[PDB]
């Protein structure tokens, strides 16, 4: 899962 | 004190984050993430709700920080309606591009944040009259983070694009 940051 | 839209969005993100701690990330992701399956495409909230989800305390803090600073500045100077529209366009489009890059398992307000960073900076360069501006010291660090990018890379760059675009459009009128 990717953190927008 | 920052306006109603700045606060409403901070409370949304805190309420959601707290739910992610109680229910666990995945459970919340299942309902608020970008459609992972075309069948779900009519669950309209998902094109926005991805923005409300954060994954660590630093993730939420760092995002809400920037959002308070920059969101509040747009709301103060340009009104609540302006920040709504920057938020909605940028959340939807940074989401759209982030999905294409790397699929639907992503969240965070930094798409909207990078759009706000883009909007505040360009608008401050071409329309210093608006009463908003970004220090070059911040556009620098902003650029340092980008190149450092588990980051949503499509969100960062799509958001930034959107924020520049809107700032240009608004700086013309």
């Amino acid at each position: 899962v990717r953190m927008a940051a | 004190r920052a306006g109603p839209v700045t606060w409403v969005m901070m409370i949304a993100c805190v309420v959601v984050f707290i739910a992610m701690q109680i229910l666990g990330d995945q459970e919340v992701m299942l309902w608020l993430a970008w459609p992972f399956d075309p069948t779900l495409k009519f669950e309209f909230w998902r094109y926005f709700t991805h923005a409300l989800m954060h994954f660590s305390l630093m993730h939420i803090l760092f995002n809400l920080l920037w959002w308070w600073y920059l969101g509040g500045a747009v709301e103060k100077r340009l009104g609540s309606g302006k920040l709504i529209v920057i938020t909605l366009i940028s959340a939807l489009l940074s989401g759209y591009v982030q999905q294409k890059f790397s699929g639907p398992w992503f969240g965070g307000l930094s798409g909207v944040v990078f759009a706000l960073m883009g909007y505040v900076w360009l608008r401050g360069e071409r329309d210093p009259q608006s009463g908003i501006y970004l220090q070059r010291g911040l556009i620098i660090f902003a650029l340092i983070w980008i190149v450092a990018g588990s980051m949503a890379n499509g969100a960062h760059i799509a958001g930034l694009a959107v924020g520049l675009a809107m700032a240009f459009v608004d700086s013309l009128n």
